[PDB]
């Protein structure tokens, strides 16, 4: 029988667990094996009429689709002109930016940071 | 950080001359006053790099001083059953039965069904608490009996469940079990399911007169204060068929309940039947039934979802309108929002003299500017200018309150503001998004005006009304002498609204329309008129503003450019009866009315656009006057850089693009991230992508219709935004003051 | 080159123990005679690297030699009303009205209604030729007279088309009016569309009887032999509602006609209705009812498209069963094949001491041996085994005559072979598949087995037979005793089918299972029963086995894995009035009866297994038995590489995996081919691909049910064919040999 | 026993109370058929001199409110005999040729309706087991059936 | 006046006959209802010692054929009195509890069949106005009604 839903557990989560520990291994590597993709999206973080490298493209659908991907957020207050880190009611950084582009890559530094300290 | 200390909303979108809109403001706290002001909107982006924020004040019988208060907000959706008499509070045995199927069964402590007062702990309730269904009595002394049941409940499983109270044995007892079938819950019919309980305890106390309402998924708060009773612990799910009988009920009788039989019909108290008003129309009214014959009627309260899949939904009929007795559940959110329910602060009927613009009250409070848009029409029936702009509203609904940072609790590092985290930080005060989901996991259909919504203000792509103010800084800037409708005015008056004018301009993003506004627009062109297509993703979903309400909007969505998708059974609207996915699906398709329709979206940048050979043509050359054919239209712009980006609309015949479209221009140089819409689909190979597929483009179009109509098509978000660059000297603005100037004249627009 | 030269089918799929199966038999050329014998198929696959063919002969009262022959096959649909007495050959006027929707007005000469000769002129027809509509009428001398219209006729748009002949003005006329609206055709309302005509021309000849029936879409060939009207000039697209008059009529009285009205009611000849039938349950009839009562019955023929949307639609009805009067039309392609109607050439009455086994019957003609398979059950009533051993016949008429080489003229560049040569040059033969479409666009939704399916052989991603053959390979090689049955037999009895068995097993492709197989699986292991699942992509399209003619399968797609969507107003069977989908979107999905369900897929190669931490869990230490939980569970194999790949299953609890679902491995190494479905995904963006997305994975699971059940399932296609790899010593082989010997055992399934 | 379209019209504008009465038999709804030379049509007028205050009852049909309701009960009076289809009322003055077209069965004006109760909404293959009308134009304004009239009658 | 499924059956494997009658009454079919204890079931069996040779008549529901069809015109002679519902060959030898399905109006063996005449298959809103006979088992052996039975009965 079947018959307390506090015996029973999402059993995928075990498959989540060995696909990021294997995920987070390819992106280190990729990340060491080619370390000028970070000077290149401090080039251009929009990829304004310069499109991604592949392993810069990489790296970003690794980025862009965890569950870590909801800290992290860009602040601007209306009568303010700097840009801010927001973290998670969140947490605001302290370091002020001039333009956003430079509070984009700052988040594309801290996240390198972020999967290194994981390994 | 920036604390937002005033807020307010508007009851309607839209006001013409000499009539009234009321304006209904709260503060954090009851102290001071707030001014207002009527200011003109004018351009609404504050980007450095464009023209920068500009709005025009306004003497009116507004402006002044009044007493800024705090107003509380009633938050999710119940069924509230008054009663004045306690006729729903028996003195001697009672009984409760009701279907229940649970989403967030582990959620705290979620009131079913009560007539219950939680400051002093007196009436019934049942109740779910430490994920068990309990039956509760109180006295008003602090002193309780409760019985709980032995099986907790699983998630999305319907079971029927009877509280019975019997004072010849002083006695609560429970009787829970599971209802199962092939297709009505979250796992079928092969789980060895063992979730049913017989419990019973001792009756140590009686119940006393709570003096609320009766509410369903919910317990009220305090005593019912001037006739409004408060619901605090918000029930999710659905709640099917609940009844009271005015006896003690059985093991047998809870067995005979448990299928379906209406067991004991003349010892009833109330019985209310949610599917009961289901017509070939739908169910448009949040009326509730009471099927016992004693006027006990309910009434739902922040719109729970009518029209939903019941206990006893087998997969054969998947419109209401057709099986409605399989159909008699209803949704119950915790964090649902139709209407604030605010006192009025202060009203205000239009002038006979006032020109019809985007207008806004500017109330300024301690340190904090805040904005209530609202649009001024001409007066009724009559028309005062040769252009009218229609403001994209449901849109506007659509993108409501749209929370980006509580999305991580359910690209490009979103940026935020401090409406933003008053968004975050008072979901109470605000509601949600049709981007948005509930906490249940299902995606919000019903979205309201009624409400402060955050991100309409004019300051600070875009919040798409920001992205409306660009092209009326444009009309501005030049000189053209224009009118405002709404989308909630097209959908009252229908081509009646458009054929007062020469040319009609629609908006940034009109995404989300009604169906009568496309027979508008089709009967528009159809028979002289011309039209201005100034966006991209322009027709997709169906939209019904609600009948009883029409501050309410609905819509239901489905695979394709997406949010959330409707669970199996519950695709049809409550308030017509009527299928309405996307508009492409039902066979009118964008292409069939505007020339061209969604084809690819995307999140990074813009791209710019490459004449064709038509634009060459010798019919076209008014369109390409100033424009050099060896040119790219309009590279660079305040939205995202380029004209063509973000949303990008196509040509195609077999769609319904008239044959005597003539093919100006094409967007390129789009990123690998701008992926090809999942209806153009058959199999998902890899290549579906900007740069490889040959449907990520944007097209600008033209058409001409009888009568001397036609319909100039730009297939972009970001045209609008590309108008100002330059210093408004570009070829975007030329080209749409090329087209603009041939579509006000006397003559006919070329063939 | 090699050309084949023999061909053949049965009339039925699986036979029992007495009774009669027919098999029909044709050569290119009618000389020669053609050896016949019954074999077993044991392994079909004749791949080096694997075990090879293998076949076993059986001494039966089959063989012999027959004399070879050619077999004339129709092929299109069309409507024979059969009239031997002439009654639709008018003396008088006559004039014929109909409503038409042509999808290739171009291709050729098209006939659309006809009483018509084409050897000797002689008889009336309405036709398309030249692009234009054409009447015609002749009397046999060679001599026509023929009335053009001015205005050709545009693609896929509605048009109201009267012929009328008239012998007292000496003339013929004909009237023409499109009559599109906002929903029904091609493009909408703003076009100035002007292609009304009403032309005439003098009539010379009279209309004689042409000694043929009146046809719907195509031309009589010549005089009918023997009763049979055969049927050259095929039509694509539409026809609603046509009506012979015995009178001559004005413009006026046409145009009446045109908006829907049935003038002069007793001067009808015939009026066939394409809607009456239309009940509850669907139109499951080939039946065409004379509406104005003079007895014309027709008949439907190579099943066109029942239920498809009419002249009148307008998208508020979408459902063909609650508006019947707006779903008037048959879609009449050019292409279709229900029946091949060759004559028996030997028929086969299977004996008391035959073994339920994959039979064939091999037939040698010059140089080249053809099979036609089919299943022999065990007697009726009866259970030899303790294994059953479903076969996937209707995925194997879901692939049936599937051609690859006619895509190309509507990845890793496909092998083909002299059976698909075949396919490509001679359509007329053999059909198309539902992966196909027809040459309108529209995908094929109705498949047969009374035809000669050439993938379906045994010899040379597989054929689906080959693929069966391999797990038939393996239980023989093993020591096991199993029987065979269908999905057609399961349809026609339900669970009592199942239930005589300890374990079920499952083909490697059950994609396509009707309504009541996923009933009678669902009943099966609700009590008691056991299952294997050694496959993917196992329940995803609902199907209709056709009532009438029930060698015909229908399905009709949508968004999905797919080939081909319905058009926006046809989702529903003809067969039964359901809607019938996919089975994810009735809440029926594929995790709520074999615990996983479909995933991810791509076409490269294939994976393998990595050991879950379930895998050392002590419950399942009887799968897991003789395999050392560090190793890789499946890399090598016949189909792509590996097990798991080219389509995947997963665990997922929120589709309605079972609670107590263990989850033992899960595939990896897969590229960026492979694609999350279209089902999953909101948003579509870059990295929804294989290595990049956490839901492309097949997962290997156990579950138990109630009363001693369970249910295990592999969620990959290529389990099977690795079986025998490196020569039956392998991780898959022990661990399915593991789960099938605890399965088949006298006592309850553990936990 | 003849089945009648009336129409009564009040306009602030001109100062007029109106009245259409128009008879509208068939073969087979009225007490005598289509072979009567029937003339019971009119299209009447009158002075107003008064406006409609408040009555501070509730709506009736087939019955006059008796006095103001105390304590949310409206007795009623002058009651009536015989069938009512589908009443409605409008914001507006309506004319001639629009109350001809509401004699042929035609909902004219569908955004100046205030009610419309339809008696044939929840008709299903149950019967019509309920003793509530639904208000067809959507604007709330449901009523209840009281000491129970004969629902599934002829129109 | 009592309602009875009944199935003979040819089996050339046991060279054997078969017949199946069983009783259907329900509580509205019938002429008398369910409290009867009605015993009017057989299942009886008999040896074959002819084969069935080719008559050269018509098939006839509700009689016999008198001799050869001359002319292709079929005189029928033994004239059956009363209803007769949903007729079917198949082209096997059924079992006693395929009867038992057939009895409860499930279509059993729908491959094996030769005609199925559904006696109903043609009725609409305009009624059945045609003495047409649908065969439902796609084999085109279309029957006619001839000196017009009433169509429209109970079933």
């Amino acid at each position: 029988c079947v018959r307390d839903p506090s015996n029973y557990r999402d059993r995928s989560a075990d498959w989540y667990a060995f696909y990021d520990e294997r995920r987070r291994k390819e992106i280190i590597d990729i990340i060491d094996e080619h370390p000028e993709i970070v000077e290149e999206h401090a080039a251009n973080p929009f990829g304004y009429r310069k499109h991604p490298s592949p392993y810069l493209q990489r790296v970003h659908n690794y980025f862009r689709m965890q569950p870590t991907f909801g800290r992290y957020y860009i602040y601007s207050e209306r009568e303010w002109d700097a840009y801010r880190i927001a973290t998670i009611l969140p947490e605001l950084g302290d370091e002020r930016f001039k333009t956003e582009e430079e509070a984009m890559h700052a988040v594309f530094l801290r996240r390198i940071e972020d999967v290194r300290a994981e390994l | 950080m920036k604390d937002i200390a005033i807020r307010g909303y508007c009851d309607r979108p839209s006001v013409a001359t000499g009539e009234t809109i009321r304006f209904y403001v709260s503060a954090n706290e009851t102290r001071g006053t707030f001014d207002a002001e009527l200011v003109r909107l004018i351009h609404g982006d504050s980007n450095p790099a464009g023209p920068g924020y500009k709005e025009e004040a306004i003497k009116s019988d507004l402006e002044g001083q009044y007493p800024a208060r705090f107003q509380r907000t009633q938050f999710g959706s119940y069924v509230e059953v008054a009663d004045p008499d306690a006729g729903l509070q028996p003195d001697g045995a009672f009984s409760v039965h009701l279907f229940l199927w649970s989403t967030t069964p582990s959620r705290g402590r979620q009131g079913i069904a009560s007539r219950w007062n939680d400051e002093r702990q007196s009436g019934w309730n049942l109740a779910i608490e430490d994920g068990r269904v309990v039956f509760t009595i109180g006295d008003g002394s602090g002193a309780t009996s409760s019985v709980v049941s032995d099986r907790p409940l699983f998630q999305q499983i319907w079971y029927s469940i009877t509280g019975v109270y019997d004072p010849e044995k002083k006695q609560l007892r429970l009787y829970q079990k599971s209802v199962v079938n092939r297709t009505n819950s979250r796992f079928g019919l092969v789980v060895p399911l063992d979730s049913d309980c017989a419990v019973s305890a001792d009756a140590t106390v009686k119940a006393a007169d709570s003096e609320t309402s009766l509410l369903i998924a919910g317990l009220g708060e305090a005593a019912a204060q001037d006739g409004r009773t408060w619901c605090i612990a918000h029930y999710n799910g659905k709640v099917d068929a609940p009844k009271i009988y005015g006896c003690a009920l059985g093991q047998d009788d809870a067995e005979k309940l448990s299928r379906g039989e209406i067991v004991r019909p003349i010892s009833r108290l109330a019985h209310w039947d949610f599917s009961a008003g289901i017509g070939l129309n739908g169910i448009p009214t949040d009326h509730v039934v009471d099927a016992s014959g004693y006027g006990h009627h309910g009434r739902c309260m922040n719109q729970p979802s009518r029209g939903s899949t019941g206990w006893n939904w087998d997969g054969h009929e998947e419109n209401f309108i057709h099986c409605p007795e399989q159909y008699g559940a209803l949704w119950f959110h915790e964090d649902c929002l139709d209407d604030c329910r605010w006192e009025k602060d202060f009203e205000f009927t239009v002038p006979e003299g006032l020109k019809s613009d985007f207008y806004a009250v500017k109330i300024r409070y301690e340190d904090t500017e805040d904005y209530i848009p609202f649009f001024v029409l001409p007066p009724r029936g009559t028309a005062t200018a040769p252009i009218l702009v229609i403001a994209s509203t449901l849109s506007y609904l659509a993108y409501a309150n749209e929370q980006i940072m509580h999305k991580a609790d359910i690209g490009h590092t979103p940026v935020l503001n401090e409406n933003d985290v008053e968004l975050h930080k008072n979901l109470s005060y605000y509601g949600l998004s049709t981007y948005d989901g509930h906490i249940d996991g299902r995606g919000v259909q019903y979205t309201s005006w009624r409400r402060p919504i955050m991100n309409l203000r004019p300051k600070h792509s875009i919040w798409e009304l920001p992205a409306d103010l660009h092209l009326i800084d444009w009309l501005n800037h030049n000189g053209f002498e224009y009118d405002v409708a709404t989308e909630h005015d097209l959908n009252d008056q229908g081509a009646e609204l458009l054929r007062r004018y020469k040319v009609v301009l629609t908006g940034s993003h009109p995404a989300y329309q009604t169906w009568a506004n496309a027979d508008a627009w089709e009967d528009y062109l159809a028979d002289g008129g011309r039209g201005m297509y100034l966006a991209a993703n322009g027709m997709y979903w169906i939209v019904e503003v609600h009948p009883e309400k029409p501050w309410v909007m609905e819509v239901r969505k489905e695979l394709g450019v997406t949010a959330w998708e409707a669970p199996p059974g519950e695709y049809h609207y409550s308030t017509n009866g009527r299928r309405g996915g996307r508009f492409r699906g039902r066979a009118r398709a964008t292409q069939k009315i505007w020339g061209t329709g969604m084809s690819s979206f995307g999140f990074d940048h813009s791209g710019y656009f490459v004449q064709m050979p038509d634009s060459q043509d010798e019919r076209v050359a008014w369109i390409m006057e100033g424009i050099d054919p060896e040119e790219r239209i309009g590279d660079g712009g305040l939205v995202g850089g380029g004209a063509g980006g973000y949303e990008l609309d196509r040509y195609d015949l077999a769609l319904g693009t008239p044959p005597n479209t003539l093919l100006l221009a094409s967007s390129v140089e789009h990123s690998v991230v701008y992926t090809v819409i999942p209806d153009d689909k058959a199999f998902p190979h890899p290549g579906m992508n900007g740069g490889e597929h040959p449907f990520v483009r944007a097209d600008i179009t033209y058409f001409s219709t009888a009568n001397g109509g036609g319909m100039f098509a730009t297939s972009s978000i970001s045209w609008l935004g590309s108008l100002s660059w330059n210093d408004y000297d570009n070829n975007v603005s030329k080209m749409t003051k090329n087209v603009l100037n041939q579509f006000i004249k006397d003559e006919p627009a070329p063939r």
